[PDB]
């Protein structure tokens, strides 16, 4: 019955969807439009909707779309979205700005509701291309009005997960990387007022750079085309935007896509530069970039110029990091260009307004972190270090100027005199990101400078510069002069009121051990590119911080340390208690035995676990409880297995259902970790298991201190 | 001006490994009575004449909304399809009765390469019947009833039926994909047409029957499910229910090494079909409550180990096929009262599900009352 | 052009050889089974380029200026010539080579293919714009003309006419600095013009020889040479026939290529300026008693091109007797066949309603 009234409403839909497309046909007019579907006897014991201007359609079927949406779920069918996809493929067809957008939603959800069929999917992909080609023509008042939910269903659509170039039709996928170049070579990206769809497509572009197996979406010859065409566009428009950030990944992806290929080029030394030609013109685009910043002096926007120098120079050091060569060797941007390009931007700094300044600083302090990136992937010997690390202070250097530190560092000399003019336009969070490449800066260069800088970066009380400090702090101490002991003025800095804090010095506390260890060579990344766009915290820190610790049987220290660790492994938090869960299994791996004193502190947490349940009363906590001492008697191949399972067969023998079928899947769990069949584990604890269900038994018996109810009761334990 | 068709049917092999694509199909050397070569000949040229006759004509593929919805897609009547056709009614018939020969005997190599040219076929037909509706309604039309090709592939889905060697497995699997795309082209008035696939459809989904294959043939299910003489046709009324033997491979998977991906849209597809069928005493209805207590499990395990937005397409899946579930199940429950007690089997696992399902469910956006009330039937 | 889609995707344009165009992208038997593979995929990519259609839009409206009436320049095109060249070129090693017949017929195959492409886009002929051994299709085209004049294979003959029909084709729609190049196919063509070469490849011959004498550079080149001229070859040909077969419908096309290039080279203003003359005194004979027999206007629109090619002879006739002024000393000797044709013709010139004014005035001279 409710199947039969939602098709009366599909067929109503229908028919006003309709009304709408004989309306661009132009052929006839049905307005008034009552719909034959849902006349009642109600109305004349009737009052169908009665539409009489074309905008008074688009609205019906706004609303009926909604009711589509919002029953969609119990109305997806096999195959019951074939229909709806027509439907919507015309909604696409003609497009009002708001009901555009909800029609796109609305394809995109149904899509995930049951795939994309091949077929129905041509339907919209048509009308979908000319909308996209369309957007330029479109002002941004009516294109942005459904562009939104078009970057959606893009990303819906090109999901960058595994597979979502099997949803599009591979000659789709062409088809739009040609749509994509196509926009860049007419600039139409640049124009558009929103900077989210040229970034869609550059979204597009990466999706198949990376992602989709290659030549799946078009021929590699005509791919690489198109992702030529888009570096024609990105040159430009980088030059012409204030800020190329919402460009920059693309481009950096591409050029890594590029190395990779050059790099089988050479084996079956040249630079990553020299060897692509459409690297090549982007070299060319960071040296026109430089140029300008060089030539200009004040005629050109300090900001703008050299925003774009440092989106250059920042695709320059990714590169060099991520990029790797005695057969073959890759060039890189020489860092005595980035001299020249320094000598500028200083030269600018000066040139700036005081206010001016401050955009600039923002962009100097982004070509800082590339130059950092630079020095993580190599570190500069000495000057360059050194320079550098001054720069990042100056900001605090003008200030600083009367400090015994100045009067130590060797470039603190000229550095007071300079920072004075460029720092009343430093930001401060752009010297707190400059005090976090201050804490990168090595030890060697600068050594007196840094050591005071960290000291006074956890001496102010400003909490940016307290946190870059704070990251890079726990190997300055390293470096400075003990890797085992973290010092006291940290040790006070370490509380803080951001919780953000806490976690670093989580993972401070987790590289701590490895700071014993020779530091290791530090990369802002250190792996893992950065895509273009605390008590759990502790658990990760310490997974990581007791492999290094050699804790697995230590001491006292261990007992008092774990003990505190176990009170909050039963914290309050339910996702506190949760994703510690198994951090105790981790901790087992942690542990060198699972007997003993582990043993008795597994014990003791049991002990304390059953007293809060009582009092906890609460569902939740039981579930992460039973969670964890599941985790722990899986990890264990001895004793606390065994008693594990116990504990979880008393929770199994309550009255409540929920505890049994919790510690009936830890059961399970532990079992499949043993690998033997449901009997063999049986067997292997059999004799203590089936003692503690006597021992429940023997509970029962004083319990019953009915015949029948107990004989049954004993029957469903058994 | 589409010709979507035609850039499926001319292009790179669609075949993996095997290069035997349409292309070929019309490029087909004779070396590599009723079926004579010349004939064989004819059916290429005869495809690649509808290559060369399908741009040519000019159509609106549905008049009205409400033909293009019966039919749930719009097609334009290309002839050049109808053309097509002959080719893969060749190269189907083919290796059909060499295939019954090597059976009967207790010749292998043609059977072998003219199987692997056939699922290339089989592609093929998918998409050209796909474009024009005429080459469809002319195998659909009957006296009472199928097309020549109609009554190869017949043949062809006894083969699916018929225990699947490996390669025989995956040519199944095609099979079904064709047969989805075969229903959804078919007519209502077809659908007594397709009729005669249910008797093949219960060996075709077996325990032994590959994973894709059995999405794809609960899809076919479901098509099948709209019409009104089909519905009852799937359980046997205590002769073994046939959906029974679906939703037990859901239960157990036969053939564990493979994508958890398409076991999920398989299980996902048997959702909607069991959404559609409501719209329009068995040992089955027992039994289906099982499988789908096993699934909604899985689906809240998954959650409670995720954290935040399930970046994975799969989270996301698990997060809607719990709602979808716990709507099926709202019914299992208010469907049948008995169903309760044949539900307690799976009960101990299923009720340790509900209540983080329902947490979830409160949770999500997307998620509705009706969605949280269907839960809330389950769990209490 | 759309139908240059249909073209791509048609039963074999060559009559019969079984030749499949989805042979022609893909077909497993330069060779080394590697991106040979990579070419049929790449022809499948222009399927695909080429299915979409979307260039071939509103009468390809976007180019302008020279090439006008451009075949819709068709990026798809450009793709398929590349695997064109695994085949065509291959042969042309074997031919470089002191079996080879297999090789042939898909040379021949994607010699059409390419005389399709060639024609119908116009981007293929940006490649021929391309300049040298750039369009080094051309250059493996220009060899095995060259080589199919010196040989005479069963092969051989075909192989000539496709080749020289590209080259003509393609020199049609061209600018005149992009005549230069086709310029190297002059030194080739002399051999082509000669009867031991195919009659259907002496044919386009004739009608490349018009288009040469369109050009500027092949002018020169048409009467370049103290003897011969390089020219003449073609007047020899028409006078003597060197066709067993010799089907009449055959030597009147020559002729009538040869009176246009002639009334072209006239429009556009050696011993072998001498026999164009008489030659086409012979021509006007020849296609004065297929109609004088039958009596009466053309049965047959070839009839009617025969007394076309009368006509334009009479009025070339009476261009070349206001030429070298001293007409009849040259004249003299095939004057009196030359005298037999003339009068009758005029006769039966007056006799049409057609004939112009100064067609008559040229008729009036003889
Ligand atoms: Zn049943």
């Amino acid at each position: 019955i409710f199947g039969v009234l939602t098709k009366e409403l599909l067929q109503l839909f229908e028919d006003l969807v309709y009304l709408h497309r004989r309306n661009v046909m132009g052929h006839a007019v049905e307005w008034p439009v009552v719909m034959s579907r849902f006349l009642s006897q109600l109305d004349e014991h009737s009052a169908p909707l009665q539409l009489m201007s074309m905008q008074n359609l688009e609205f019906i079927e706004v609303t009926l779309l909604m009711v589509l949406t919002r029953i969609i779920a119990i109305v997806f069918f096999r195959r019951q979205e074939l229909l709806l996809w027509q439907i919507g493929c015309v909604l696409l067809e003609y497009g009002s700005p708001k009901i555009k957008s909800l029609a796109i939603s609305f394809l995109t959800e149904l899509f995930q509701l049951g795939g994309l069929p091949a077929q129905p999917a041509s339907t919209f992909f048509s009308s979908f291309l000319e909308l996209l080609k369309h957007l330029v023509e479109m002002d941004t008042d009516q294109l942005k009005l459904y562009e939104e939910p078009l970057s959606k269903l893009i990303k819906t659509l090109f999901p960058f997960e595994a597979e979502a170039y099997r949803n599009i039709e591979p000659v789709y996928l062409n088809m739009l990387l040609e749509k994509l170049c196509v926009m860049f070579e007419d600039g139409v990206l640049m124009r558009l007022k929103s900077d989210l769809l040229k970034a869609a497509l550059c979204h597009l572009l990466q999706y198949f750079l990376k992602f989709v197996p290659a030549g799946y979406e078009s021929a590699l010859q005509v791919r690489k085309v198109y992702v030529r065409n888009i570096c024609k566009a990105l040159l430009d428009v980088l030059g012409i935007e204030v800020d190329a950030e919402y460009l920059l990944g693309p481009l950096y992806a591409a050029l890594k896509m590029e190395s990779m290929e050059i790099i089988e080029e050479i084996q079956c030394h040249v630079d990553m530069n020299q060897k692509s030609i459409l690297w090549s013109a982007l070299k060319q685009k960071a040296e026109s970039l430089q140029i300008s910043l060089e030539y200009s002096g004040l005629k050109n926007p300090v900001i703008e110029m050299l925003e774009g120098i440092a989106v250059v120079l920042q695709l320059t050091a990714l590169c060099t990091v991520h990029c790797s060569h005695p057969s073959v060797v890759i060039t890189w941007m020489s860092l005595d260009f980035y001299t020249k390009v320094l000598k500028s931007c200083r030269s600018l700094l000066e040139s700036v307004q005081k206010l001016d300044l401050e955009a600039t600083i923002d962009k100097v302090v982004k070509i800082y972190d590339a130059l950092i990136y630079m020095q993580v992937n190599s570190s500069f010997e000495d000057h360059i270090l050194e320079d550098l690390c001054g720069m990042l202070s100056l900001p605090w250097i003008y200030s600083h100027s009367d400090d015994g530190c100045l009067k130590l560092t060797t470039f603190a000399a000229n550095l007071l005199t300079l920072s004075c003019r460029i720092s009343d336009s430093y930001s401060p969070q752009a010297q707190s990101r400059c005090v976090f490449l201050l804490t990168l800066f090595p030890r060697r260069i600068f050594l007196e400078w840094r050591t005071a800088v960290y000291n006074w970066a956890l001496q102010s009380s400003h909490e940016v510069i307290r946190a870059s400090c704070v990251s890079g702090f726990f190997i300055l101490l390293q470096q400075q002069n003990s890797c085992n002991r973290v010092p006291k003025i940290l040790i006070d800095k370490v509380k803080d009121d951001s919780d953000i804090v806490k976690k670093e010095f989580a993972s401070i506390l987790g590289q701590l051990v490895c700071t014993l260890h020779g530091m290791f060579y530090l990369t802002s990344s250190l792996t893992e590119p950065f895509s273009e766009h605390v008590k759990l915290a502790f658990i990760d820190n310490l997974h990581h911080l007791c492999k290094h610790l050699d804790f697995r049987e230590d001491e006292t220290d261990v007992k008092a340390v774990l003990g505190t660790l176990l009170n909050l492994m039963e914290d309050p938090d339910k996702d506190v208690r949760v994703a510690f869960s198994g951090n105790i299994k981790h901790i087992l791996e942690s542990l060198d035995s699972e007997d003993g004193f582990i043993k008795e502190l597994f014990v003791l947490r049991m002990k304390e676990a059953y007293t809060h349940a009582q009092i906890s009363r609460n569902n939740e906590l039981k579930d992460t409880l039973i969670l964890t001492t599941g985790d722990i008697g899986r990890a264990a191949k001895g004793d606390l297995v065994p008693f594990a399972l116990l504990h979880l067969l008393h929770c199994l023998l309550s009255k409540s259902a929920s505890v049994s079928g919790a510690a009936y899947t830890e059961i399970r769990a532990l079992v499949a970790a043993k690998s033997v069949k449901l009997q063999s584990f049986f067997s292997q604890y059999k004799k203590p298991i089936c003692q503690f269900l006597v021992e429940s038994l023997h509970s029962s018996q004083m319990t019953a201190l009915d015949v029948a109810h107990q004989r049954e009761m004993a029957l469903n334990t058994l | 001006q589409g010709s979507i068709l035609i850039n499926l049917l001319l292009k790179q092999p669609l075949i993996p490994g095997s290069s035997l694509s349409l292309c070929h199909l019309l490029s087909s050397s004779s070396e590599s009575g009723s079926f004579s070569l010349s004939a064989l000949r004819e059916a290429q040229n005869l495809a690649f004449t509808g290559l060369n006759l399908v741009a040519r004509n000019e159509c609106s593929r549905d008049g009205d909304p409400a033909e293009g919805g019966r039919r749930a897609f719009p097609l334009c009547q290309l002839p050049g399809a109808v053309h097509f056709l002959p080719l893969v009614q060749f190269f189907i018939g083919l290796h059909c009765q060499a295939l019954q020969d090597l059976a009967a005997a207790k010749p292998e190599d043609s059977v072998c390469i003219l199987e692997g040219f056939s699922v290339t076929a089989l592609s093929i037909l998918q998409h050209l019947v796909c474009h024009s509706g005429a080459v469809v309604s002319l195998l659909l039309s009957g006296v009472g009833g199928q097309h020549p090709l109609l009554k190869m592939l017949l043949h062809l889905l006894a083969f699916s039926s018929a225990a699947t060697g490996h390669l025989q497995a995956s040519v199944l699997t095609q099979c079904l994909k064709v047969l989805v795309k075969l229903a959804e082209n078919t007519s209502c008035d077809f659908l007594p047409r397709f009729q005669c696939v249910f008797q093949v459809l219960p060996k075709c989904l077996s325990p032994e029957t590959p994973l894709p294959s059995v999405l794809l043939a609960v899809e076919l299910l479901s098509l099948l499910a709209d019409h009104d003489q089909l519905a009852p046709q799937l359980c046997s009324h205590s002769e073994g229910c046939l959906l029974l033997l679906l939703y037990m491979y859901i239960t157990s998977r036969p053939d564990r090494v493979a994508l958890e991906t398409q076991w999920l849209q398989l299980e996902q597809e048997v959702v909607w079909l069991l959404a559609k069928l409501g719209v329009q005493n068995c040992q089955c209805n027992v039994e289906v409550v099982r499988a789908l207590t096993v699934m909604l499990h899985r689906q809240w395990l998954t959650v409670r180990r995720a954290g935040g937005p399930p970046r994975t397409d799969q989270q996301r899946r698990t997060v809607r096929c719990l709602r979808d579930t716990v709507l099926l199940l709202h019914g299992l429950s208010q469907k049948d009262k008995l169903f309760m007690m044949h539900c307690v089997e799976v009960l101990h696992q299923f009720d340790q599900v509900m209540p983080g399902v329902s947490m979830l469910i409160r949770g999500l956006p997307d998620v509705t009352d009706c969605e949280e009330a269907a839960l809330d039937d389950l769990c209490a």
